[PDB]
């Protein structure tokens, strides 16, 4: 069908009970629960052939999952664990493996709300001794201090979203390793020529997307109550 | 069919040779088998299936694989590799008659043909006046790997490959920071085997 996932980011204190619904229009009788892992692929969780009919797959401790029509599959994290941070995926299939997938569910558990923290993001503008050398201007972009490791990064030229010339780590650093709750950082790159650096009308954002608490979430501490939000950080091209 | 196997989590292609991802099953009778890719951070898409027609089967792209029963298996290939192939592809089979079963995925990673390396370290300074800065590792070839810090306040990255469209040019760059007063560019990269002809600028 089109098959559509709610929701699509969320974020949870463990011992909640969280629920991801699946729905499809085309009516097909088959529809499942995978996970993915990096590392691991995509488990089955759960399935169900028909609204009668629910059978386990191979990682279907700590879920449960209800069939409650032709059109809809839901699944429940029945008490939420920080193992269970995943990307979720359902899929329909008619009878001949003619599977669709839904976009994806990602979801994180964290322990311990308290720890939710946004991004210090901070641009790093090119080298003379680059330019001198190379013709070529390379900028460095570095998200500190977030917690969950849940963001997406993007540069932004003159106002529009650019893709040509970026490099942005796949996966955050820990700034404590020996540390369960380590907050993260994460870096990218932009490189343009030294041309397009050094004219003072360009304009170069970071933009970092977080993803945290909600107007929901009570919030105790003086710090700023550290809300999904964006944070950037930019630098103006520069003759001199 | 009762299993899926794709041996090698990460691996590693030469921009422009071919590729070439192994999958294999165990399955007595012969099943119908699935390639799958994934570009971060998105979702599935189907590159091709074997469904008992064709055994040569062919995809969007380039890619083919063919189905081969007598050594159990189906790998992908695509005649050369471009940075755009980079992502991570899972092999999947049916199961009991009732399901599609994956195989752990594996990420292709393409090497760049760097024809002019250029190894260096250069520093560069927050927009903002703080003087924060950043040391960034460009510029060198498939040769050069580089290694975790061994600091625990120096943190380094992973080497990240940038294809510049608007001059057809790409390249590998790392980047270190550090809070440490007396940290320096000169020594960032100590711990990584560098080019000897890296150039280090004053």
């Amino acid at each position: 069908a089109d098959v559509t996932q709610t929701p699509r980011n969320r974020i949870t204190k463990t011992g909640k009970r969280i629920m991801l619904e699946c729905s499809q229009t085309k009516g097909h009788d088959r529809m499942y629960w995978y996970r993915q892992d990096p590392g691991l692929g995509l488990r089955l969780i759960y399935y169900s052939f028909d609204v009668k009919d629910i059978n386990k797959g191979e990682i279907s401790d700590g879920y449960s999952v209800s069939r409650q029509a032709q059109a809809k599959f839901s699944l429940s994290l029945e008490s939420a664990i920080p193992n269970q941070t995943a990307l979720y995926f359902c899929a329909t299939s008619d009878e001949s493996y003619g599977y669709t997938f839904g976009s994806g569910t990602r979801l994180t558990v964290v322990e311990d709300l308290n720890k939710v923290s946004p991004p210090e993001v901070a641009v790093f503008e090119p080298s003379e001794a680059e330019i001198s050398h190379t013709q070529k201007a390379t900028l460095v972009c570095l998200a500190t201090g977030f917690y969950p490791d849940h963001v997406e990064l993007s540069w932004w030229v003159n106002g529009k979203e650019v893709h040509s010339g970026v490099c942005t780590d796949p996966q955050p650093l820990k700034e404590q390793p020996a540390l369960n709750d380590s907050r993260y950082s994460l870096s990218s790159r932009l490189r343009v020529s030294a041309t397009f650096w050094q004219n003072p009308r360009n304009h170069f954002r970071c933009q970092v997307q977080f993803y945290g608490l909600s107007e929901n979430d009570e919030w105790t501490q003086d710090r700023a109550k550290p809300v999904t939000q964006i944070v950037s950080a930019e630098a103006w091209g520069r003759a001199d | 069919a009762q299993s899926v196997t794709q041996l090698g989590s990460h691996v590693s292609v030469s921009e422009g040779a071919l590729v070439l991802l192994r999958c294999n099953y165990s399955s007595s009778v012969p099943p119908y088998l699935f390639w799958y890719v994934q570009y971060p951070n998105q979702g599935l898409q189907l590159l091709l299936k074997y469904t008992s027609a064709a055994t040569l089967v062919k995809g969007i792209n380039g890619f083919e694989a063919e189905f081969k029963k007598s050594e159990t298996s189906f790998h992908l290939t695509k005649p050369s590799a471009h940075m755009s192939d980079a992502a991570e592809y899972f092999c999947a089979v049916s199961e009991q008659d009732d399901k599609i079963i994956f195989g752990k995925g594996t990420r292709l990673h393409i090497l760049p043909n760097i024809q002019n390396p250029d190894p260096a370290v250069y520093q560069l300074r927050d927009s903002k006046s703080s003087d924060k800065s950043v040391c960034l590792f460009t510029d060198f070839d498939s040769q050069t790997n580089v290694s975790q810090s061994k600091d625990s306040d120096v943190y380094i990255t992973d080497k990240c490959v940038l294809d510049m469209r608007s001059m057809d040019f790409k390249s590998n760059s790392a980047v270190a920071w550090s809070n440490k007063s007396d940290f320096a560019c000169a020594n960032a990269f100590n711990n990584s085997i560098i080019p000897e002809d890296t150039f280090f600028p004053s």
